[PDB]
């Protein structure tokens, strides 16, 4: 209840004209008052209208100012350009900045002006250094200048930090005064008429920087940002990947005392044992050789910082480098070019020097995982390969971005990236030949897609046709799915919805074992990627070839045989300006349904076949191996206690066994830690990385300015539990600028917290991080009874495609080769499945989602609506709230801190109750229902779409379920079973749960399975209305856990619910009518 | 390696209690017996495989017909069942066991399965080990619901003061053999002390160890699921009869761990050079019988040895405090016996004593009083001097 | 900067001493 | 004393409700709490007194 | 049923203390109906039990 | 063979499920689908003959 | 559990599988005839037409073992489970019906 006055503070601050009027709006669910609220609007609109006063009407209608609740602020002020500058010149009185040219490798990844590198608009691309975001540089300095400017008249430790961020804000702004602003466009691009004669780096840098110093609260961090935003101007190429390097030698310094444990998932097992950290002296050596690099780059503090710490090694002053180890990634991308960064991958050493009994091992090891994967579906002749074709071809939504096509929809043309739009203008035109996979060589070579990451190097995408997706389906879903069960894949051992994200290395750590991990993601122009590993998957081939009788079944392994063989031998299309380069490139990469798994795969016969290699040097026995994607991390435990020579000399012979393949790596072998890309580990304690971009981001998404909003929110939040802490004002200053709406020239509209903040397809940020807000008052219920309303809109051109002549042919053609002879009473059902494909089509979704927001705006800017009753979450927390009764608590602390890096009352609240030790189906996926898609298709259908489903007659769930590829005997016995009565309660879990972002964000990290949190939680039981009181208990929870995080302290609760009140509620149950946005959450792990 | 002749080594003293801390130094032996149980804690296994812990509370849940998502609430049968919990009580067990530290129990009475699974602990552990209160409390609590309810009896009387726990004074009053016999045996469970390879032990039965207690457990349960409630619901029987059957299902397994506790903790009490004294402490290790629930429904097919080099770990920590002990004990006798035969009569035999603790690296000097270092001087006056420091004074 | 540097290298040997190699090289 | 909120857990886990049921154990729950066993603990003892 | 020593100790508590309020009186005191009464909710002697 | 849904039908018919508890019963349903009946005579014939 | 015993005490590599055990704790004529039919059914190694041949009982093959594995189940269905509760009872009597 607070951000609203910071709205108002930057809306006088940044226009200060006396032709600057500020004009509020506000709304009461009681009528009489909701007419003075109209009176009041109304009279306001005439006095702006008329050049009057408006101070005057505030006090007459000082009831409306008290106790209605507001929505949105107008501002009428004219364009009055280039005030930026005019109020800028105060906070550049600094030196500025001068670049220095022969720092980075390249010519052109250097900080000069544009006139050196890009004379000619025509061959101009401002991709190299695009933000990608929908909000301006202009943005962040007016923000930073609002906070600095209310920030000026503080006297704490306030002040301390504001002349710190201060100085900061003067090295920066004294470099771009130097020159100017850019100007964004309409489309926040920039252009060449404005950075012809300026750096053409400026820009990232600027906004990184921006980021970095509003991200300061101590001394450190005050040295890091002006250790990294000084020296970031020129270099771009080696800086993240310099500072962030160290880490994986310094995890290995740490001595274990008390650790963590993995079981299942999520489960945790703590454990008081202790290691000791017995590190080689030549990594020492090789650590000093980077410090002196890094001392080498212009960097000063920092090494000092990194210096101190080794006097002890302790895991006290250790989060600092946790924190250095954040710092690396908030300085931007390094968005170089496609040639270029091909080149870190296209670079090959092959070589007839390499063992010859290495490779055949290998193989032959592909070959046995790839059939103990697929021997029980291809024998027992399972109905998902045989129909492979169909299962891809309904399963096409779940695939990559294609080529893009030139398409026509009746009276259009489309360019799609989408497959299955590929295959509906192909099966037309007679060119959908599935059966014929096509060829990849000098008669066409393959596009591309780069996959980007800062700190590191850039990787490499396949954008194939649609026949490798339909080949590579169903035999990776099986083997998935063997994949979940099984420990040793790292991406896929799972119960459906989780992954071992808290690792599986701390069972067997001790003085005994070591462990080494590796990072492996520069291992895809490499020589066990190509031929061995794609004659392995030929040879299980055909071995499961002979293990079946069917005849379909062995077209379709032929088919995957086929894309394999087409695979062995792939030329890639790469522009360089106007002339375009095909190499040969005849292995793997991502961009495939296959890759991943594949790759886990390889990486395992690799280091099993390396493993035996130490073998003949040593005595120990292999107690986990882990591999997934770019790192894998091996056990292993001796006979005897660990040394120095032993670690160095298996080094040494692991580096030598991976040079007889000719495949390089940094070998790191440990003892207490390991480092890989999403997560690390020191002293039995996990960490992880928080090198998320929020003012900067990867490449050009196709949300609008509202959701960039709510996706940088989460990215914020994330990053705060992470350790990268930035301070929230500036936050909800972009957030507010980015919901900001130009109605005209000089209209501008501002939304309010409680538009923001509630539940819906709107929701952004909330008024207390880490709190989803819900209304117990009239005007939330009011509101939100309004917004569902107004969420259900519509597109016009998917309206449009779905009447053309060529989807009619497409749901023709799915349902004879499905199913016949109801062609009006299933097929139309088909087609309404397919719109729900459809959307995942991006221009259907911007059109779909600017008309809910020119919706929202036209009753943002006129008075409220009453929505006509329908039902959602707050008229059910509305009639709970009513029969409680708090008092306070006093709860003790014994659970172990394993995430120092928190706030400290989430760390508080995990300090006191338990960390989570499930993970309950937010899809539903384990529920009966969806274990048919699961076994018919991949599609999701999202838990509003089954919570509605369910909820309807016993006959159009067969329509609805059929439509979605299912058959029509096991929907029939699902009705006639009455299983769905057994699973209308696991749907409203997961719908519940989707609603109140409980597997989404901070909550996931708690324990509601607590006996501490469940003592206080003392709701009598009554039984028979399961629903009633499951969501009584978890609302009450929600309760106690907002109290503790709002304010620290504990309390119980108490609802001696009537009976009368229970039966009220069951009935108002299957009748909600709620919804929350997909760009709200905060998956704490991607 | 072989080793020549030519080589040596030196021989650690590791002669036992000079002084008694376990008579009368109780502000010492809380300490030291924390010291160790928290040692112990890190050299007890960590449970590497269980049962899952959601594939395991279905199968629960049906097997007790619970309403559908009832999971979240836990009706009381269903709360802490998790992992993170049994692996506490596993280690907390052991390392309370072997440290000789007495353990409090915090539980709930609406829960019948803590009050089930109490059973198993009381049987494999003995009844002496705990603090009197707390078992109390619990056997009270088990008589009240689960015993003299299957035969009609009265709820009960007890009394606050008594000499006699619960399960002492139930033994004789009912009449039904096999809970007779079980809660004999419980109530005649007690520790053995035997001196082996020097130390002090305190073992057990020789029963427990070559697990079959666990039989008579299942003939008293067995018998109390045969009998009929009269006086009760069904509901109640019900409840009560599932929540055993619950540990019925479990059987196999809890014999299992019953020999791999006692296995574990003889093959750690081997691994001992201070003499281990079954003595009261003043601070506890609170358990809460969720945490034993857990341990005793996510256990199967999963052993756990410990390591050998955190066996021999374990035993040079220890050598190595006692080496320590005996060798700063041998100091301080040395200065003061010096200063008793030396007549030295202006001298406070104070700082020689704060020398002594902080040599042990584990008390606060700074907060323990003169009168604990004069007494301790005083049992050091009655002790001989070692032959090194005594020739060399005369 | 080295006098630092090799310090820090002096100091983390006498750190960390390994005890089965100490024996090893007294044998050795 | 014993908490209120505790004591009625106790007693609802015990009495096995049901929500879609006309219950006369419903009933005893009514007027459990205190500042009525002190109100009734003095009055007792204070009309026995007088 | 479930409450007997606690109703043991409540039945003893009430005697003790009436039987050491009554040392503090000096009227002596009849049983005799009299005119008005004071009510008393059962409610509030379940609580107290 | 007998109509899947049918004879499930006659299953639950039998069983009496209900939808407010967990009821072990329910499992039986788990696959009953044709093409595995196929199957497991498919297998057990084949295995007994190879 | 249905004849009132313990759950089993079973050695991992006891060289008699529970139903050879089991087939001499029990008291009942249909359900320990069964057992021992079922420990005791084995392939009959038979020479027919030059080839060897892993024949069954005979006695399975004319179906009539099904009228002794009804008889044990119907003798199952009979009882009462002393230590379990009649819904446990009702669910397994029910899935044997079902059958």
């Amino acid at each position: 209840g607070k951000y609203n006055l910071i709205l108002s503070e930057y809306l006088s601050f940044i226009y200060n004209s006396q032709s600057a009027v500020q004009i509020p709006i506000y709304y009461s669910s009681n009528s009489e008052l909701e007419n003075r609220c109209i009176e009041f609007h109304s009279k306001c609109l005439e006095n702006s209208k008329n050049g009057l006063s408006l101070k005057k009407l505030f006090v007459e209608y000082s009831d409306v100012i008290e106790n209605a609740t507001l929505l949105s602020i107008l501002s009428y002020s004219y364009d009055k350009y280039n005030a930026v500058e005019r109020k800028l010149v105060k906070y550049a009185k600094g030196k500025p900045l001068e670049a220095d040219l022969t720092v980075n490798e390249l010519d052109y990844e250097n900080n000069k002006i544009t006139s050196e590198l890009f004379p000619t608009a025509e061959e101009y691309t401002d991709l190299l250094m695009d933000p990608a975001i929908l909000t301006s540089l202009s943005s962040n300095l007016n923000a930073v200048m609002f906070w600095l400017e209310k920030h000026e008249n503080d006297v704490a430790e306030k002040l301390k930090i504001y002349k710190r961020r201060l100085d900061l804000f003067t090295i920066v702004a004294s470099t771009v005064n130097k020159y100017g602003v850019p100007r964004h466009n309409a489309k926040y691009r920039y252009e060449y008429e404005v950075m012809k004669d300026k750096p053409y780096y400026l820009v990232t840098w600027a906004n990184s920087s921006i980021e970095m110093l509003m991200s300061v609260f101590s001394h450190e961090d005050y040295l890091i940002a002006r250790e990294l935003i000084v020296l970031s101007y020129s270099n771009r190429s080696t800086l993240a990947k310099l500072v962030s390097s160290p880490m994986s030698i310094l995890v290995a310094l740490v001595d274990i005392n008390g650790t963590f444990i993995t079981n299942e998932e999520l489960e945790l097992e703590f454990s008081n044992k202790y290691v000791r950290a017995i590190v080689p002296d030549q990594t020492f050596d090789e650590l000093k050789q980077m410090l002196d690099n890094m001392r080498k780059a212009g960097l000063t503090d920092i090494p000092k910082m990194i210096q101190d710490w080794l006097v002890d090694c302790s895991i006290e002053k250790f989060p600092l480098m946790a924190k250095i180890y954040s710092w690396s990634f908030h300085v931007g991308f390094r968005k170089q070019k496609m040639l270029d960064a091909a080149l870190d991958q296209l670079k090959t050493e092959y070589t007839e020097d390499v063992d010859d009994e290495m490779y055949r091992e290998y193989t032959m090891l592909i070959r046995d995982e790839v059939v103990k994967m697929l021997e029980e579906p291809v024998k027992h002749d399972d109905h998902l390969l045989q129909d492979s074709e169909l299962a891809g071809l309904l399963s096409m939504s779940s695939a990559s971005n294609g080529e893009s096509r030139q398409l026509k929809f009746g009276r259009k043309t489309i360019f799609s990236t989408k497959k299955n739009m590929h295959v509906m203008d192909d099966m037309a035109n007679g060119r959908y030949t599935p059966g014929i996979i096509p060829p990849v060589n000098v008669d066409k070579p393959i596009p591309l897609g780069r996959r980007d990451v800062p700190g590191r190097r850039t990787r490499i995408i396949f954008i194939l046709p649609y026949e490798y997706f339909i080949a590579q389906h169903a035999v990776v879903e099986k083997m998935l799915i063997y994949a979940k069960h099984t420990r040793e894949y790292a991406e896929f051992y799972s119960q459906s919805n989780q992954l071992l994200s808290y690792g599986d290395v701390t069972r067997f750590l001790s003085n005994n074992s070591m462990v080494l991990y590796t990072d492996v993601s520069q291992w895809d122009s490499s020589q066990h990627n190509t031929q061995p590993f794609r004659k392995g998957i030929i040879m299980g081939l055909d071995m499961l070839a002979n293990m079946t009788n069917d005849a379909r079944v062995i077209q379709t392994l032929n088919l995957y045989k086929q894309t394999q063989i087409n695979l062995m031998d792939s030329y890639v299309q790469i522009p360089d300006g106007n002339v375009i380069k095909k190499i040969q490139y005849g292995a793997v990469a991502s961009g495939e349904k296959q890759t991943k798994a594949a790759n886990s795969i390889a990486n395992l016969a690799l280091i099993k076949t390396v493993l035996s290699r130490i073998s003949n040097k040593y005595s120990f026995a292999t107690k986990i191996i882990r591999v997934d994607g770019d790192d894998n991390y091996a056990v292993l435990q001796f006979n005897t206690e660990v040394t120095k020579q032993m670690v160095q000399d298996v080094s040494n012979d692991v580096r030598e066994t991976y040079a007889r393949m000719n495949t390089k790596v940094k070998a790191l072998v440990s003892t207490v830690g390991i480092e890989i890309a999403k997560r690390y580990i020191a002293g039995g304690k996990i960490f992880f990385r928080a090198g998320i971009n929020l003012l900067n981001n990867e490449k050009k998404g196709q949300s609008t300015q509202w959701d960039q909003a709510a996706v940088l929110y989460s990215n914020y939040i994330v990053n705060r539990l992470r350790g990268f802490e930035t301070d929230r004002e500036f936050i909800l200053t972009k957030i507010m600028q980015m919901t900001s709406v130009a109605i005209t020239g000089s209209l501008r509209l501002f939304p309010s917290e409680r538009v923001l903040t509630t539940n819906s397809t709107f929701k952004v940020f909330d008024s207390e991080d880490f709190i989803i807000e819900y209304g117990t008052t009239d005007d939330e219920v009011y509101i939100q009874r309004a917004f569902m309303s107004l969420s259900s809109q519509k597109s016009g051109i998917a309206d449009e495609i779905a009447a053309s002549s060529t989807f009619k042919n497409y749901v023709s053609r799915l349902s004879e080769q499905l199913l016949f002879s109801k062609n009006n009473i299933v097929s139309r059902g088909i087609a309404l499945t397919e719109k729900a494909k459809l959307n995942s089509y991006a221009p259907i979704s911007l059109e779909k989602r600017r008309a809910q927001i020119s919706a929202l705006l036209t009753m943002l800017q006129k008075p409220v609506t009453f929505k006509s009753s329908k039902i959602t979450i707050n008229d059910i927390l509305r009639d709970i709230k009513p029969f409680f009764t708090v008092n306070e608590a006093h709860l003790p602390i014994q659970y172990q801190k394993f995430m120092p890096t928190l706030p400290d009352n989430v760390q508080y609240i995990i300090q006191c109750i338990g960390s989570r030790t499930y993970q309950i189906e937010d899809d539903g996926s384990k529920s009966a229902i969806s274990r048919l898609i699961s076994k018919y298709s991949v599609y999701k259908p999202s838990i509003e779409e089954l919570y509605k489903v369910i909820s309807l007659h016993e006959n159009e769930i067969q329509l609805y379920l059929i439509s979605l590829g299912i058959p029509k005997i096991d929907a029939d016995t699902y009705v006639g079973s009455k299983i769905y009565s057994q699973d209308k309660y696991r749907i409203l879990e997961s719908y519940v749960y989707n609603l109140l972002s409980i597997n989404y964000g901070c909550y996931q990290l708690f324990d509601f399975n607590s006996p501490d949190l469940e003592k206080l939680i003392r709701i009598p039981f009554k039984g028979k209305i399961p629903a009633v009181t499951f969501i009584l208990h978890l609302y009450a929870k929600l309760e106690v856990i907002n109290h503790a995080i709002k304010n620290g302290s504990w309390i119980s609760l108490f609802c001696n619910y009537p009976k009368s009140e229970m039966i009220k509620l069951w009935k108002k149950m299957w009748n909600i009518t709620s919804l929350r946005s997909p760009y709200t959450n905060a998956n704490f792990f991607q | 390696r072989n080793l020549p002749s030519t080589a040596r080594y030196i021989r650690p003293n590791l002669l036992q209690d000079r002084l008694n801390l376990h008579d009368n130094f109780e502000s010492l032996w809380d300490t030291i017996t924390t010291s160790n149980y928290i040692l112990a804690r890190s050299v007890v296994p960590d449970l590497k495989e269980l049962v899952s812990t959601e594939a395991q509370i279905q199968k629960m849940s049906q097997d007790l017909q619970l309403e559908a998502l009832t999971i979240q609430s836990e009706t009381q049968f269903l709360t802490g069942i998790n992992s993170q919990a049994a692996n506490d009580c596993f280690k907390t067990l052991i390392a309370a066991m072997l440290s000789q530290r007495t353990m409090s129990l915090d539980f709930v009475t609406t829960n019948y399965m803590s009050l089930i699974s109490g059973m198993w602990l009381l049987t494999v552990v003995p009844n002496d080990m705990f603090i009197r209160e707390s078992l109390v409390a619990c056997q009270l609590a088990i008589i009240n619901t689960i015993i003299y309810p299957a035969f009609g009896m009265q709820r009960m009387h007890y009394r606050n003061g008594d000499p006699q726990t619960p399960f002492q004074i139930a033994e004789q009053q009912i009449q039904n053999f096999q809970v007779a016999n079980w809660l004999h045996f419980v109530n005649n469970n007690q520790f053995r002390q035997v001196v082996i390879d020097g130390v002090l032990n305190q073992v057990l039965n020789d029963n427990i160890r070559n697990g079959h207690v666990v039989n008579q457990l299942m003939e008293a349960l067995m018998q109390l699921s045969r009998q009929q409630f009269p006086t009760m619901p069904v509901d109640y029987k019900r409840s009560i009869q599932r929540g055993i059957l619950l540990l019925s299902n479990r059987l196999g397994q809890l014999v299992d761990l019953t020999r791999l506790l006692a296995y574990n903790y003889e093959t750690l009490m081997a691994c001992i050079t201070m003499n281990m004294q079954h003595v009261q402490t003043l601070t506890t290790e609170k358990l809460q019988l969720t945490s034993v629930t857990s341990l005793c429904m996510l256990i199967g097919n999963a052993t756990v040895i410990p390591s050998p080099q955190t066996l021999f770990h374990y035993y040079n920590v220890n050598v190595n405090f006692h080496s320590n002990y005996n060798e700063r004990i041998n100091d301080a006798v040395a200065i003061i016996t010096a200063a008793n035969r030396l007549n030295l009569y202006q001298k406070k035999m104070k700082s020689i004593v704060e020398d002594f603790l902080k040599r042990l690296q584990i008390f606060d000097i700074s907060r323990v009083p003169d009168d604990q270092m004069y007494r301790l001087r005083d049992r050091l006056r009655l002790l001989p001097v070692e032959i090194r420091r005594l020739d060399i004074f005369n | 900067n080295k006098e630092e540097s090799k310090q820090l290298l002096e100091v983390l040997k006498t750190k960390e001493e390994h005890q089965k190699e100490v024996q090893y090289e007294i044998l050795q």
